[PDB]
RNA sequence: AAAAGCAGAGG
RNA sequence: UAUACCUCUGCUUCUGCU
RNA sequence: AGUAGUAACAAGAG
C-alpha cells in the first residue's frame, strides 16, 4: 500500500491541517556568492516595466534618470510603473474626505515628534551602508563615521543633539565641493603557515585619508548597497536586499513616522498591528464589512499579493502623497517630510561583490568586484551574466547603477499601506454609486479585498475596476498568486482565516530549541516558549509534556550536562558526579548541575531557581546564589579589589566567548577605537549610575557632565559629614588640573 | 569616598585621543559612541552554543576568577587559562569551574534571589497554595483582549511608576521632573525605607521595582478570568477544547471583584428577565454562583459595591439597597424621575460617527463623592440647573466637567477639539461617555466657551460661575449655581431596605419605583475572576458567542427528540428553557415577531409536505422562544447582538454565523463547529423551499416566463397563483409561489 | 498639489486606457484542471547522508565493554560479532569516480580499526583518501589585482539543476519509514508531578503518543541523523585537519526492555576548515547493507559498492547465507545543514501537535477526551494511502507515523525546491478547499499559477514525490465527485 | 474604560 | 567585501578575548 | 569526485 499523507486532507479541511503544508524542520534556502546578479535582475526589471517613461540625465549626479509617472497608461496585464499623479492625489483627497481630521492630527503628532527626537534614535539600525567604507556597518558606527566626517568639516548642528539638526547638516553636506572622509586599506604580504606548512597571505587593515569630490560623495550619499537575502522560505529563486545610509535613513524616519501616526487611525490597515492585536483588528473589521453589506448584496474575498511591488511603486508618487497629505501644514514641515522621495527619486543602487572567475590553465579562481565588471571583455561571462551587463551597460555611476523608479525593497511599507488603503477606500458605496462596492484590509503589500454586489457580474466589474484604479497608480495585482472566492475563507499575511483564523503550529516551531545563551537563560527561554505556543498557537497538553521532554534532552545534550544516575561520559561527568554524590537533597539541584527536570504543565511560568528554592541543600544554595558570583558583572560602589554591589544572579549566568577573529587577518589598527570608546563610558558611568539604566540627556561635553558632577558630591560629602575638608579640597584641584587640561592642551 | 573616579579621570584625560573624545562627545552623542564596533559581529549563537561547548572552555569571565577558582580540580581537570596576550582583564573558563564552584565554593548565608525575584516566588505560592477543579470539555471562545501581565500598583500607572522608581533608586539623575501625586510621594518613602543601606545593585533594584510596580499589559486570547493571578497561568486554565477549574492561593483583589459582581449580577438580571418568573429564576441563579469559589449570596451580604444590577440581587435576596449608580468618580444619588434607555446615532465634534445609548426622560439627581456634592436636575439631552458645592474651588469645577459629560445633550457632544477615538487601535467599541469625560476633564476651554452664559436672579442661596473661572454673583453659565453649603451627607451612606416582586422592580418602603430591569446596562463585559453559574438556567461558559455555539450544539446532540417534539406537538417545543439564554441577543422589539415569523415559517415546513430541511429548523428554532405578535413582514435575516455590535442571520442559506459545511458535513457556528445534526440529511434537500418566506414557496430559480424580478417587500401585490421572481439575497434570483 | 481639486480624474483615465487592462474571474473546477507536470529524463538518485531502509546494522545487546558509551569501543564491540569478513570486491561501480580508491579507502579503514589504540581514530593521508575528500580539488584563490593577467579567466558557470524522473524506490523509502520497528529509538527524559487533572490527561495522550511514535522507523532515521550531525558538526570544530573517523551508531530499547548498540557504518570526515555556513565539509561515508545495488541501480549513481562480507541470514521457512555489501561515496555537508540535522527530534513536534488538534478538534464536539477512543476503538478514520484496491485508510497511530515520516522526510531532504513547491501548491489546496466548501473559488491566471508550481519540480525525489502525491490527491478528489 | 540588546516569525 | 526596513512576540540587562 | 544550484564550497577575508 502505497502511503500518501496529503490524503489526509481528503477528510481533514487544508485549514485545520495547514501545518503540514510548511515543510519547516529542514534547513531553509542560503544563497552561496555574490547577490550581484539579482541587483542586476532587479534593475533589469525595475527599468523594463517603467521603460516607456522619459529618460533624463541628473545634472548633479550624471545618471540616466527614468521617469514613468504620467506615462502612457498599460495596453496590457503586465508589470507597469506608469502612475498617474491626479490619479493619486485624487486617492489622498477621497481619503482625506472619508476620514476628516485625521491628517492634521497625525501632522501635528509628527511636528510635535520632529522636535523631541535625537541623533541616537537612527543607532536602532542593524546594518548600513557606511559610505565612509562603502561597505555595511552596524548603524551605531556609520552614525559615529558620518558625525565624524560631518564635524571635521564646518557642519555641526547635530552637536545639539536633535536629529532635525543633523538632516540640515545632511542636507548642507552636499554643497560642499570636497568632502573629505578616513577609509579602511589593507596591507598584504606573504608568510608561512605553521600548521599547515603553506605559504599564504596575511593582510592587514588600517586607516586613509581620501577625499571625495562633490558628485562622488553625492553618489555615496544616495547609495543603497545590496546583498542576498539569506533563509527565505517559500521561495525557489533568491533575490536581492537593499540597505541605505545615513544621509536617508532619517528622512525615512520621519516620513514613515508621520504614515505610521496615520496608519494607527485607519480601519483598513493591518500595520503597525502584530499578532494577536492584529488578529483582533481583522475579525472586527471583518465583522463590520459584513456588517457594512445587506442581504441582496453578494461578498467574495480577494486572497491578494501584488507582483513586484517595491519595483513598480515610485518615489515621485510618494513625494505627491506627501505633499497632499501635508497640505496646509508649516512649509519647513512640508520641505523636511518631502526630502524622502527626493532622496529616493535620484538614488543609485550598488551592484554586489562582483563575481568568481576561474582560471584552469593556472588552476586559479579569483573575485573580480562589481565596479570592475564594466573593464572585463564580454567573452569571459556566461550567457545570463553577458545579457544582465548588455541591458544595464548605460546605468552604470561610479559602480553603482542608477534606479530612479522603484522603492527598492521595503523602506515605504506604512506609506505604501496608506496608498493601498487608498484604493480599499475610493470602493466605499457612497463614493462610487454604482452597482458595486468594496472594502478590505492592507498590510503592505498583500491585500483581503471583499468585494459586495447585487450579482457575480457585479463582482466581476468590481474586480476589474479596482484592479485598473490599482494599475492607474503603479500597482499590479498578481494574476497568478490571487485568487477570488466567497467570503468566509481567505488568506492574509500568512494567517488562514476559516469563519476565525485558525492556528498555525509548524511557523513557530524554529523558536522550539535550546536559544544558546547561557545555562539559565536558555532553560527560562525554552519554558517559556513552550508556555506562549500553548497560550497563542494551540500546541495541546501532551505535545507540550514532550515539548519539555524534548527541550529537557537537547538542553543536556547541549550544555553536557546529564544526571548523575546516567552512566554518559563528557568533560564534566566527574565534576557533575561528584557535585551529585556528596548533596543531600538531589531534587534542589539545577539541570545544569545533574538535577532531574521539576517541569510540567503547571510550572512553566516559574523559573528553576524558584521552583527548587524549597528543595536545595543550604550549601548549595549558599554556593550556587552565591553574592560575590565570579560568571556574572559587578558593579562598583557609588557616593554613598575594590568594593562592588552583591550579584544577584546565580552560577548558570555566564558569558559565552565571542570570537571576532578573520581568517589571515590582523585588526588592531581599526578595533582600538571602539575599546577606547568603551574605556570612555565605562569612566563616564562612575559618575553617573543611571546611564546604564536609562541612556542620559544632555548637550554638553562628557567632560564638563563628569567635572560638574565631582564638583557638586564633593560640596554634598562635604557638608553631609560623609568627607573631610582635605578630601574636598584635594577633589576640587583635581577638577580644576582637568579644566586646566581641557584647554591647554 | 569619590576620590579614586577623579584620579582615573585624570589619568584618562592625559591621553590626547581620550581627551579628544570626552570633549567633543555631548552625552547625547554618548549614546552612539557606546555601541560602536568595528569588527565581525557573528550570526546565528544557538549554533555557536551547539559546537562551543565542545572546546575546553566556552566561558568567558573576568581575571578575579584567578584568585576565587583553583585552577585544577580533584579530578584534574583544568579550570581556566589566561588568553594569549596579556593585559586584557578576561580569562577563559571550562564548565567544570562552574559545577566546583557549585560543589566546593564559598558558602554566603546571603541570598538576593528571594528578594530580587519575589514576583516569581509570589507565582509559585499562589500556585503551591492553588486549588484544582475539573476539567471539562468543550468549545471554548476566546476573545483577544488586553490584559494584564503584570498588575503594577493599583495607585500608580506605568509613567507614575517609572518616575517613583526613578526617584526611589536615583534621587539625584531625575531631571526636571517632580512627582505629582500624593500616592507617588508614599511609596517613594516606603520603597526608599526599605531599600536602604541595600548591597543590590541599583540596576537590579530598579528591575525589582520595575517587576513591582510598572503595570504591563499584553493582547492574549482570553476565555473567562482576565485578571493579573489568572493570566500568569493561562496556559493552564484553557486550551482549544477544555477548561481547567482553578482557585490561586491567596485573596481575591477587590476592585476585581466588585467588577465581576456587577459582570454577574448584569448576566444573572438579564437572564432572569426572559425567564417566567424571573424572582424565582433570579433567586436560583443567585445562590448557586461563585465568584472565585466564594459565594455570591454571601459577597452581596458585605460588598459595597451599589449598581442598578446588584441592587436587583440585593433586593431579591434581602440587603439594603444604596440605591444609586457610579459615574466619574462620584455617586449620583437619583431623586427624581425616570429615564429609560434609546440607541442613537450622535456625530461628534471632531465629525466623527458615534453610536450611543440616550437616556430619554426627565430626572434629577444628587450627585456627591469625596470632595464635593450638587443637586442636577436633567432632562433629555438638556443640563437645566446644577447647585453645585464643594470644599474647594478645583473640585466643584470638576464636579460641574463632570455633570456636563453626563447631561448627554447636543452641545457638548458638537464641542470636541483634536481626536477622540471610540475604538481602540485593534478597533474595539471604547466606551463613549468615559472617552467624552476623558477628553474633557483634560481640555476643558472649548466646552466652557460654547456652553456661553446666563443672567439669573440675584437672590441668596445661589452664585454663579464664569466660563473662565472669576466668581460673580450677577453672571453665570448656563445652569452653573455655587451653592454656599453644598448638599448634606450622612445620608448617602444610609442604605435602605426595599420591596421587589416577580418582575425585579425595586420600589423603597414607601412605594417610588428606584430601580427596573430595563435600567440594566445589556453591556457584555468579561470580568476579572471566574464566575460560575453552578446553574441549569446558565452555560458553562457565558457571553455571547458562546450561548450562541451553546444553544446550538445542544439543539444538534438533542435532534433526534427535538425533531419529534417540532413534528407532533411543538408549542411545548418552542417554549423550553434551553432557548431562553437564547433571547438575551435579540433585541427586545424584535422578539415576538421574529417568534411570529419562525413559527409561520415551521408551519409552512409542516404543511407544504416532502420540504423538510433540518438545517432550517435547528437554524432558526432558538428565535421561536418568544411570545408571538401577528405583524406580516418578510425578514430577510435575524439580527443578534454580539459584544456590542449586530450580526445578520440569514433565513435562506449560510452566513458569517450559522454555516453547514458538506465538506466536513459539519455545522459551523461562528468558527467553531457544533457537530452533525444526526447524519440523516439524504433523505431530506429536495428542489422546493419553505421555511425562507413568509407565505411564499421557493420553487427553483428565476424564470424569465413569469416577468421582473422583485425585492423582498414587493409581494402585497400577488395574488394565489401569481408565481413572479425575487431577488431573496445573496445574488440569488430564485421563483416564487403563493399558497392557497 | 496643495491647491489640487478633483475633476473627475480616476473616471476619466478609467475611460481613457484599454480594455485589456482587465482582471478577468475565470471559474475554478477541480474537476476540469489538469494534473501537475512531472518532468523528465533519468531517474533521481538517493541524496542523503545515510542508508535509510537498506542499512544494515552490526548490533551488540547490553554492552559491558571497557567502552560501554565510548563511540570506536561500541563500533569494535559490533564489528567483533561479524567473522565474514573476506577479501574487498567492488560489484557496483561508480561512473565519474575512481573505484579503487574507494576500495583502499574500506582497506585502510579496516586494517586501522584493527591496529587501533585509543579512543578516538584518525586516518593517514593517502593518496585515495586525498581523493575521496576532495583535498585539492579547489583553485587557489588570488585577489585580482596579483593576476590582471590571466587568458584563460572566464567565470563560474550557473547551469540549473537536471530534470530528473520519479523513480519508485521513494515511495519504498516513505514505505518503510511509517512502519512500526522492534525497538524504541527516542528515549525521554523525565517531567514533574502530574500534579493537576489536565497534566494526568497530558500524561495518558503522551503515553499513548509515546507507544506510537517511538517505535517508528522515521525516529531510527532521527537518531542516526542528530547522531551523525552532533558529532560531525563537533568533530568538524574541534578535528579540522585530521580525517577523524564517525562511527553511525545508534542505542535502542527493545520492547523486551533490553538496550542494544547498533552500529550502521563508518563516517571519515574530510577537512572542514569552514567560515561561512554553507561552506561544506566533505566526508565519505561506508555503510553495511545486505540489498544488491545491481536492482536498482539508478538509485545509487553516486554509490561505489563493494562486497565485503558474507552471513547467515535466518528466513521464515529455512536460513540461508547472504553478502554483505559496503555503499561507499563522497557526500557533504555544512554548518547550516549540521544544525537543522541535529535538531530533528522537533519533527515529533510538527506530527504530534497535528494529531492532537484533530483529536482536540473532536474532544471540543464530543464534550469529552477522545484520546482513548482515538487509540483504542480502532475503526480506521483517516484515509492515508492507495492500494491497487481503493484509498487506504488508517488510524490515528498509523497517522501519527505518517505525519512524522513526513516531517523527518521534510528534514532530510530539504531543498529550496520544496520550499517553492510547498509554498505555491499551498494556494492550490486552498482553492481545491475553497471549491469543496461550495464557496465559489475562482482565479485570474491558473496557466501562471501551474507554471510557478511546476518551476520547482526538477530533480529532487521528495519534491517529485510530493508532486505525485499531490496528482493521487486530486485524482481523490475528482474520484470522490462521482 | 486608562530604555535598549538578542532571538523567532511575518510582510 | 557579505544577514536591509518595518511590525509583533519572547528573553536578558551584558563591560568586551589570535 | 562530491556538496550543491542561476554561484559558490571543494580551506586561506567570515
Ligand atoms: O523580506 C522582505 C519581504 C517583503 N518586503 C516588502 O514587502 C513587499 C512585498 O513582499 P513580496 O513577498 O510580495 N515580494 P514582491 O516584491 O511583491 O514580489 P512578488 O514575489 O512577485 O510578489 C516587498 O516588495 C517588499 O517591499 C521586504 O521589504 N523584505
Ligand atoms: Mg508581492
Ligand atoms: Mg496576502
Ligand atoms: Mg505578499
Amino acid at each position: 500500500m502505497d502511503v500518501n499523507p496529503m490524503l489526509i486532507f481528503l477528510k481533514v479541511p487544508v485549514q485545520n491541517a495547514i501545518s503540514t503544508t510548511f515543510p519547516y524542520t529542514g534547513d531553509p534556502p542560503y544563497s552561496h556568492g555574490t547577490g550581484t546578479g539579482y541587483t542586476m535582475d532587479t534593475v533589469i526589471r525595475t527599468h523594463d516595466y517603467s521603460s516607456r517613461g522619459i529618460w533624463k540625465t541628473n545634472s548633479e549626479t550624471g545618471a540616466q534618470q527614468l521617469n514613468p509617472i504620467d506615462g502612457p497608461l498599460p495596453e496590457d496585464n503586465e508589470p507597469s510603473g506608469y502612475a498617474q499623479t491626479d490619479c493619486v492625489l485624487e486617492l489622498i483627497e477621497g481619503l482625506d474626505r472619508s476620514h476628516p481630521g485625521l491628517f492634521e492630527t497625525a501632522c501635528q503628532e509628527t511636528i510635535d515628534a520632529i522636535q523631541q527626537t535625537r541623533v541616537d534614535k537612527l543607532t536602532q539600525g542593524r546594518q548600513t551602508y557606511d559610505w565612509t567604507l562603502n561597505r555595511n556597518q552596524p548603524a551605531a558606527t556609520a552614525l559615529a563615521n558620518t558625525i565624524e566626517v560631518f564635524r571635521k568639516n564646518g557642519y555641526k548642528l547635530n552637536e545639539s543633539g536633535r536629529l532635525i539638526d543633523f538632516l540640515k547638516d545632511v542636507l548642507l553636506s552636499f554643497e560642499n565641493d570636497s568632502m573629505e572622509v578616513t577609509t579602511h586599506f589593507q596591507k598584504k604580504k606573504r608568510i608561512r603557515d605553521n600548521h599547515s606548512k603553506k605559504m599564504i597571505t596575511q593582510r592587514t587593515i588600517g586607516k586613509k585619508r581620501v577625499k571625495l569630490t562633490k558628485k562622488n560623495y553625492l553618489i555615496r550619499a544616495l547609495t543603497l548597497n545590496t546583498m542576498t537575502k539569506d533563509a527565505e522560505r517559500g521561495k525557489l529563486k533568491r533575490r536581492a536586499i537593499a540597505t541605505p545610509g545615513m544621509q536617508i535613513r532619517g528622512f525615512v524616519y520621519f516620513v514613515e513616522l508621520l504614515a505610521r501616526n496615520i496608519c494607527e487611525r485607519l480601519e483598513q490597515s493591518g500595520l503597525p498591528v502584530g499578532g494577536n492585536e492584529k488578529k483582533a483588528k481583522l475579525a472586527n473589521v471583518i465583522k463590520k464589512m459584513m456588517a457594512k453589506s445587506t442581504d441582496e448584496e453578494l461578498s467574495y474575498t480577494i486572497t491578494g499579493d501584488n507582483t513586484k511591488w517595491n519595483e513598480n511603486q515610485n518615489p515621485r508618487i510618494f513625494l505627491a502623497m506627501v505633499l497632499r497629505i501635508t497640505a496646509g501644514q508649516p512649509e519647513w514641515f512640508r520641505d523636511l517630510l518631502a526630502v524622502a522621495p527626493i532622496m529616493f527619486s535620484n538614488k543609485v543602487a550598488r551592484l554586489g561583490r562582483g563575481y568568481m572567475f576561474e582560471s584552469k590553465s593556472m588552476h586559479l579562481r579569483t573575485q573580480i568586484s562589481a565596479e570592475n565588471l564594466s573593464d572585463i571583455n564580454l567573452r569571459y561571462f556566461n550567457e545570463d551574466t553577458k545579457k544582465k551587463i548588455e541591458k544595464i551597460r548605460h546605468l552604470m555611476v561610479e559602480g553603482t547603477a542608477s534606479l530612479s523608479p522603484g522603492m527598492m525593497m521595503g523602506m515605504f511599507n506604512m506609506l505604501s499601506t496608506v496608498l493601498g488603503v487608498s484604493v480599499l477606500n475610493l470602493g466605499q458605496r457612497e463614493i462610487l454609486k454604482r452597482t458595486y462596492w468594496w472594502d478590505g484590509l492592507q498590510s503592505s503589500d498583500d491585500f483581503a479585498l471583499i468585494i459586495n454586489g447585487h450579482f457575480k457580474e457585479d463582482i466581476q466589474q468590481g474586480v476589474n475596476h479596482f484592479y485598473r484604479t490599482c494599475k492607474l497608480v503603479g500597482i499590479n495585482m498578481s494574476q497568478k498568486k490571487s485568487y477570488i472566492n466567497k467570503t468566509g475563507t481567505f488568506e492574509f499575511t500568512s494567517f488562514f482565516y476559516r469563519y476565525g483564523f485558525v492556528a498555525n503550529f509548524s511557523m513557530e516551531l524554529p523558536s522550539f530549541g535550546v536559544a544558546g545563551n547561557n545555562e539559565s537563560a536558555d532553560m527560562s527561554i525554552g519554558t517559556t516558549v513552550i508556555k506562549t505556543n500553548m497560550i497563542n498557537n494551540d500546541l495541546g497538553p501532551a505535545t507540550a509534556q514532550m515539548a519539555i521532554q524534548l527541550f529537557i534532552k537537547d538542553y543536556r545534550y547541549t550544555y553536557r550536562c546529564h544526571r548523575g544516575d546516567t552512566n554518559l561520559e563528557t568533560r564534566r561527568t566527574k565534576s557533575i558526579k561528584r557535585l551529585w554524590t556528596e548533596t543531600i537533597s538531589k531534587a534542589g539541584l539545577l539541570v545544569a548541575d545533574g538535577g532531574p527536570n521539576p517541569y510540567n504543565l503547571r510550572n512553566l511560568h516559574i523559573p528553576e531557581v524558584c521552583l527548587k528554592w524549597s528543595l536545595m541543600d543550604p550549601d548549595y544554595r549558599g554556593r550556587l546564589c552565591n553574592p560575590n558570583n565570579p560568571f556574572v558583572h559587578h558593579m562598583e560602589v557609588e557616593s554613598t579589589k575594590s568594593l562592588e554591589y552583591d550579584a544577584v544572579a546565580t552560577t548558570h549566568s555566564w558569558t559565552p566567548k565571542r570570537n571576532r577573529s578573520i581568517l589571515n587577518t590582523n585588526q588592531r589598527g581599526i578595533l582600538e577605537d571602539e575599546r577606547i570608546y568603551q574605556k570612555c563610558c565605562q569612566v563616564f558611568e562612575k559618575f553617573f549610575p543611571s546611564s546604564t539604566y536609562r541612556r542620559p540627556i544632555g548637550m554638553a561635553s562628557m567632560l564638563d557632565a563628569m567635572l560638574s558632577r565631582a564638583r557638586i558630591d564633593a560640596r554634598i560629602d562635604l557638608e553631609s559629614g560623609r568627607i573631610s575638608s582635605q578630601d574636598f579640597s584635594e577633589i576640587t584641584n583635581t577638577c580644576k588640573a582637568i579644566e586646566a587640561l581641557k584647554r591647554q592642551g | 569616598s569619590g576620590m579614586e573616579r577623579i584620579k582615573e579621570l585624570m589619568e584618562m584625560v592625559k591621553n590626547s585621543r581620550m581627551r579628544e573624545i570626552l570633549t567633543t562627545t555631548s552625552v547625547d552623542h554618548m549614546a552612539v559612541i557606546k555601541k560602536y564596533t568595528s569588527g565581525r559581529q557573528e550570526k546565528n549563537p544557538a549554533l555557536r552554543m551547539k559546537w562551543m561547548m565542545a572546546m575546553k572552555y566556552p566561558i568567558s569571565a573576568s581575571s578575579r576568577i584567578r584568585e576565587m577558582i583553583p585552577e585544577k580540580d580533584e579530578d584534574g581537570n583544568t579550570l581556566w587559562t589566561n588568553t594569549k596576550d596579556a593585559g586584557s582583564n578576561r580569562v577563559l573558563v571550562s564548565p567544570n569551574a562552574v559545577t566546583w564552584w557549585n560543589r566546593a565554593g564559598p558558602v554566603s548565608d546571603v541570598v538576593h534571589y528571594p528578594r530580587v525575584y519575589k514576583m516569581y516566588f509570589d507565582r509559585l505560592e499562589r500556585l503551591t497554595h492553588g486549588t484544582f477543579g475539573p476539567v471539562k470539555f468543550y468549545n471554548q471562545v476566546k476573545v483577544r483582549k488586553r490584559v494584564d501581565i503584570n498588575p503594577g500598583h493599583k495607585d500608580l500607572t506605568s509613567r507614575e511608576a517609572q518616575e517613583v522608581i526613578m526617584e526611589v533608586v536615583f534621587p539625584n539623575e531625575v531631571g526636571a521632573r517632580t512627582l505629582s501625586s500624593d500616592a507617588q510621594l508614599t511609596i517613594t518613602k516606603e520603597k526608599k525605607e526599605e531599600l536602604k543601606n541595600c548591597k543590590i545593585s541599583p540596576i537590579m533594584v530598579a528591575y525589582m521595582l520595575e517587576r513591582e510596580l510598572v503595570r504591563r499589559t499584553r493582547f492574549l486570547p482570553i476565555a473567562g478570568a482576565t485578571s493579573s493571578t489568572y493570566v500568569e497561568v493561562l496556559h493552564l486554565t484553557q486550551g482549544t477544547c477544555w477548561e481547567q477549574q482553578y482557585t490561586p492561593g491567596g485573596e481575591a483583589e477587590n476592585d476585581d471583584l466588585d467588577q465581576t459582581l456587577i459582570i454577574a449580577s448584569r448576566n444573572i438580571v438579564r437572564r432572569s428577565i426572559v425567564a417566567i418568573d424571573p424572582l424565582a429564576s433570579l433567586l436560583s441563579m443567585c445562590h448557586t454562583t461563585s465568584i472565585s469559589s466564594e459565594p455570591l449570596v454571601e459577597i452581596l451580604r458585605s460588598n459595597p459595591t451599589d449598581e442598578q444590577a446588584v441592587n436587583i440581587c440585593k433586593a431579591a435576596l434581602g440587603i439594603r439597597i444604596n440605591n444609586s449608580f457610579s459615574f466619574g468618580g462620584y455617586n449620583f444619588k437619583r431623586v427624581k424621575g425616570s429615564s429609560q434607555r434609546t440607541e442613537k446615532a450622535v456625530l461628534t465634534g471632531n465629525l466623527q460617527t458615534l453610536t450611543m445609548t440616550i437616556f430619554e426622560g426627565y430626572e434629577e439627581f444628587n450627585v456627591s463623592g469625596k470632595r464635593a456634592s450638587a443637586v442636577l436636575k436633567k432632562g433629555a439631552q438638556r443640563l437645566i440647573q446644577a447647585i453645585i458645592g464643594g470644599r474647594t474651588l478645583e473640585d466643584i469645577l470638576n464636579l460641574m466637567i463632570t455633570l456636563m459629560v453626563f447631561s448627554q445633550e447636543e452641545k457638548m457632544l458638537k464641542a470636541v477639539r483634536g481626536d477622540l477615538n471610540f475604538v481602540n487601535r485593534a478597533n474595539q467599541r471604547l466606551n463613549p461617555m468615559y472617552q467624552l469625560l476623558r477628553h474633557f476633564q483634560k481640555d476643558s476651554s472649548t466646552l466652557l466657551k460654547n456652553w456661553g452664559t446666563e443672567e439669573i436672579d440675584p437672590i441668596m442661596g445661589i452664585a454663579g460661575i464664569m466660563p473662565d473661572g472669576t466668581i460673580n454673583k450677577t453672571q453665570t453659565l448656563m445652569g452653573v449655581r455655587l451653592s454656599q453649603g453644598g448638599v448634606d451627607e450622612y445620608s448617602f451612606n444610609e442604605r435602605i431596605r426595599v420591596n421587589i416582586d416577580k418582575y425585579l422592580r425595586v420600589r423603597n418602603e414607601k412605594g417610588e419605583l428606584l430601580i427596573s430591569p430595563e435600567e440594566v446596562s445589556e453591556a457584555q463585559g468579561q470580568e476579572k475572576l471566574p464566575i460560575n453559574y453552578n446553574s441549569s438556567l446558565m452555560w458553562e461558559v457565558n457571553g455571547p458567542e458562546s450561548i450562541l455555539t451553546n444553544t446550538y450544539h445542544w439543539i444538534i446532540k438533542n435532534w433526534e427528540l427535538l425533531k419529534t417534539q417540532w413534528m407532533t406537538d411543538p408549542t411545548v417545543l418552542y417554549n423550553r428553557i434551553e432557548f431562553e439564554p437564547f433571547q438575551t441577543l435579540i433585541p427586545k422589539g424584535n422578539r415576538a415577531i421574529y417568534s411570529g415569523f419562525t413559527r409561520t415559517l415551521f408551519q409552512q415546513m409542516r404543511d407544504v409536505e416532502g420540504t423538510f430541511d433540518s438545517i432550517q429548523i435547528i437554524k432558526l428554532l432558538p428565535f421561536s422562544a418568544h411570545p408571538p405578535s401577528l405583524g406580516r413582514t418578510q425578514f430577510s435575516s435575524f439580527t443578534l447582538n454580539i459584544r456590542g455590535a449586530p450580526l445578520r442571520l440569514l433565513i435562506r442559506g449560510n452566513s458569517q454565523v450559522f454555516n453547514y459545511n458538506q465538506m466536513e458535513n459539519v455545522i459551523i457556528v461562528l468558527g467553531k463547529s457544533v457537530g452533525s445534526p444526526e447524519r440523516s440529511i439524504l433523505t431530506e434537500s429536495s428542489s422546493i423551499e419553505s421555511a425562507v418566506l413568509r407565505g411564499f414557496l421557493i420553487l427553483g430559480k428565476a424564470n424569465s416566463k413569469y416577468g421582473p424580478v422583485l425585492t423582498i417587500g414587493e409581494l402585497d401585490k400577488l395574488g394565489r397563483g401569481e408565481k413572479a421572481n425575487v431577488l431573496i439575497g445573496q445574488g440569488d434570483t430564485v421563483l416564487v409561489m403563493k399558497r392557497k | 498639489v496643495s491647491s489640487f481639486k478633483a475633476n473627475g480624474n480616476i473616471e476619466a483615465k478609467l475611460g481613457a486606457m484599454s480594455e485589456k487592462v482587465n482582471a478577468q474571474i475565470e471559474s475554478f473546477d477541480p474537476r476540469t484542471i489538469r494534473e501537475l507536470e512531472l518532468p523528465e529524463g533519468k531517474f533521481c538518485t538517493q541524496r542523503s547522508k545515510f542508508l535509510l531502509m537498506d542499512a544494515m546494522k552490526l548490533s551488540v545487546l547490553n554492552p559491558a565493554h571497557e567502552g560501554e558509551g565510548i563511540p570506536m569501543k561500541d563500533a569494535k564491540a559490533c564489528l567483533d560479532t561479524f567473522w565474514g569478513w573476506k577479501k574487498a570486491t567492488i560489484i557496483k561501480k561508480h561512473e565519474k569516480g575512481v573505484n579503487t580508491n574507494y576500495l583502499m579507502i574500506w582497506e585502510q579503514l579496516l586494517e586501522s580499526i584493527k591496529e587501533m589504540e585509543g579512543k578516538f581514530l584518525n586516518l593517514k593521508k593517502t593518496n585515495h583518501l586525498k581523493w575521496g575528500l576532495g583535498e585539492g580539488q579547489a583553485p587557489e584563490k588570488m585577489d585580482f589585482e596579483d593576476c590582471k593577467e590571466v587568458p584563460d579567466l572566464f567565470q563560474y558557470k550557473s547551469e540549473p539543476p537536471e530534470k530528473r524522473k520519479l523513480a519508485s524506490w521513494i515511495q519504498s523509502e516513505f514505505n518503510k519509514a511509517s512502519e512500526l520497528t522492534n525497538s524504541n529509538w527516542i528515549e525521554f527524559d523525565e517531567l514533574g508531578n502530574d500534579v493537576a487533572p489536565i497534566e494526568h490527561i497530558a500524561s495518558r495522550r503522551r503515553n499513548f503518543f509515546t507507544a506510537e511514535v517511538s517505535q517508528c522507523r522515521a525516529s531510527e532515521y532521527i537518531m542516526k541523523a542528530v547522531y551523525i550531525n552532533t558529532a560531525l558538526l563537533n568533530s568538524s570544530c574541534t578535528a579540522m585537519e585530521e580525517y577523524q573517523v564517525i562511527p553511525i551508531i545508534t542505542k535502542c530499547r527493545d520492547t523486551s526492555g533490553q538496550r542494544r548498540t547498533n552500529l550502521y557504518g563508518f563516517i571519515i570526515k574530510g577537512r572542514s576548515h569552514l567560515r561561512n555556513d554553507t561552506d561544506v565539509v566533505n566526508f565519505i561515508s561506508l555503510e553495511f547493507s545486505l540489498t544488491d545495488p545491481r536492482n536498482e541501480i539508478h538509485k545509487w549513481e553516486k554509490y561505489c559498492v563493494l562486497e565485503i562480507g558474507d552471513m547467515e541470514i535466518r528466513t521464515s521457512i529455512s536460513t540461508i547465507m547472504k553478502p554483505v555489501y559496503l555503499y561507499v561515496r563522497t557526500n557533504g555537508t555544512s554548518k547550516i545543514k549540521m544544525k537543522w540535522g541535529m535538531e530533528m527530534r522537533r519533527c515529533l513536534l510538527q506530527s504530534l501537535q497535528q494529531v492532537e488538534s484533530m483529536i482536540e478538534a473532536e474532544s471540543a464536539v464530543k464534550e469529552k477526551d477522545m484520546t482513548e477512543p482515538f487509540f483504542r476503538n480502532r475503526e480506521n478514520d483517516w484515509p492515508i494511502g492507495e492500494s491497487p484496491q481503493g484509498i487506504e485508510k488508517g488510524t490515528i497511530g498509523k497517522v501519527c507515523r505518517v505525519l512524522l515520516a513526513k516531517s523527518v522526510f521534510n528534514s532530510i531532504y530539504a531543498s529550496a525546491q520544496l520550499e517553492g513547491f510547498s509554498a505555491e501548491s499551498r494556494k492550490l489546496l486552498l482553492l481545491i478547499q475553497a471549491f469543496r466548501d461550495n464557496l465559489d473559488p475562482g482565479t485570474f491566471d491558473l496557466k501562471g499559477l501551474y507554471e510557478a508550481i511546476e518551476e520547482c519540480i526538477i530533480n529532487d525525489p521528495w519534491v517529485l514525490l510530493n508532486a505525485s502525491w499531490f496528482n493521487s490527491f486530486l485524482k481523490a478528489v475528482q474520484l470522490s465527485m462521482g
